[PDB]
């Protein structure tokens, strides 16, 4: 005791992220 | 590079995945075969090495999801976050979900499946984002090209920080991204652009604002996926707003972020003979609607208002600038003074009195 996984889950998970942006703007 | 806090590792070597399902856009081998090929590059330079298992539990588990697909964060529809995962660990550790709101595909379109999976096993082999735009593993992403990929110097470095090298990497020249501070920099192209200047080399080039003092890295490919990675010259015409850019005998016109109706041409087109395989760099002077073409040790003056050349050229470089040897890598112009790049060597050449006012290193355009 007690009784917890303290590295119970990870907050350090990272994304990959392409923007939105768009073409044709002259 | 960065890795993540503690230093989480795989402790064994030899590990395991498991595609759980799989995308609609693509086909099951299509798909097996760009995971594997995505898991490759980290093996080609790592100890490491991966083991695809049929069923139940993996190390690396790899599925797809839409929105909210389990995990508490969800997806969001299409762009935007393309994927994510979780660094080294025991369960949810090491596993990778792609969003299934994607046209996965293993070409220039969609979002390719294959460069998407390498940066996001990045993670799951222990690397946090980079900071280095020539990186994989920096947070955005960029198609990197339809030629065969090299995984960049910074995600080598990083990876075997934690477990590498292996016994033979099957290339092992991994692109550096340039330095802005090496004396020995030499630049491919220069331009203005809408106020700021672009400055070209490699698959890069610097954005430096009048203001700033430290440039910004782009990748090419970053704000035309079209043109080329490598440039061999760039010019402006700013009152009409537009960049030209050349690479060996095409030549492309770019409004901002768009190609122009019908680019690229051949620099024929332009006047050029047939055996003149390249521009070397290039300088428009919106005073006098010309614009010069270097090429070899011969230089072009082109009239890009009437469009035709001007006669009496060529003309040798060394007639018309003596002293700053006979090529020319990058030119651009400010102010009644042009500004000629030979190696790692800049020289202000003065219109004004028609001879060079100083010398001084390439890399002093980059505040260096
Ligand atoms: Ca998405
Ligand atoms: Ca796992
Ligand atoms: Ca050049
Ligand atoms: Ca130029
Ligand atoms: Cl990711
Ligand atoms: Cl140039
Ligand atoms: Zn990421
Ligand atoms: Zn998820």
């Amino acid at each position: 005791g007690g009784d917890e996984d303290d590295l119970s889950e990870e907050d350090l998970q990272f994304a990959e992220r392409y923007l939105r942006s768009y073409y044709h703007p002259t | 590079y960065n890795v993540f806090p503690r230093t989480l590792k795989w402790s064994k070597m030899n590990l395991t995945y498991r595609i759980v399902n799989y995308t609609p856009d693509m086909t099951h081998s299509e798909v097996e075969k760009a995971f594997k090929k995505a898991f490759k590059v980290w093996s080609d330079v790592t100890p490491l090495n991966f083991t695809r298992l049929h069923d139940g539990i993996a190390d690396i588990m790899i599925s797809f999801g839409i929105k909210e697909h389990g995990d508490f964060y969800p997806f969001d529809g299409p762009s935007g976050l393309l994927a994510h995962a979780f660094p080294p660990g025991p369960n949810y550790g090491g596993d990778a979900h792609f969003d299934d709101d994607e046209t996965w595909t293993s070409s220039s379109k969609g979002y390719n499946l294959f460069l998407v999976a390498a940066h996001a096993f990045g993670h799951s082999l222990g690397l946090d984002h980079s900071k280095d735009p020539g990186a994989l593993m920096f947070p955005i992403y960029t198609y990197t090209g339809k030629s065969h990929f090299m995984l960049p110097d910074d995600d080598v470095q990083g990876i075997q920080s934690l477990y590498g090298p292996g016994d033979e990497d099957p290339n092992p020249k991994h692109p550096k991204t340039p330095d802005k501070c090496d004396p020995s920099l030499s630049l491919d192209a220069i331009t203005s652009l809408r106020g700021e200047t672009m400055i070209f080399k490699d698959r890069f080039f610097w954005r430096l604002h009048p203001q700033q003092v430290d440039a910004e890295l782009f990748l090419t490919k970053s704000f035309w996926p079209e043109l080329p990675n490598r440039i061999d010259a760039a010019y402006e015409h700013p009152s009409h707003d537009l960049i030209f850019i050349f690479r060996g005998r095409k030549f492309w016109a770019l409004n901002g972020y768009d190609i122009l109706e019908g680019y690229p041409k051949k620099i024929s087109e332009l006047g050029l003979p047939k055996e003149v395989k390249k521009i070397s760099a290039a300088v428009h002077f919106e005073d006098t609607g010309k614009t010069l073409l270097f090429s070899g040790n011969q230089v072009w003056r082109y009239d890009d208002t009437n469009h035709i050349m001007d006669k009496d050229y060529p003309r040798l470089i060394e007639e018309d600038f003596p002293g700053i040897g006979d090529k020319v890598d990058a030119v651009y112009e400010k102010n009644g003074y042009i500004y000629f790049f030979n190696g790692p060597i800049q020289f202000e050449y003065s219109i004004w009195s028609n001879r060079i006012v100083r010398v001084m290193p390439a890399n002093s355009i980059l505040w260096c």
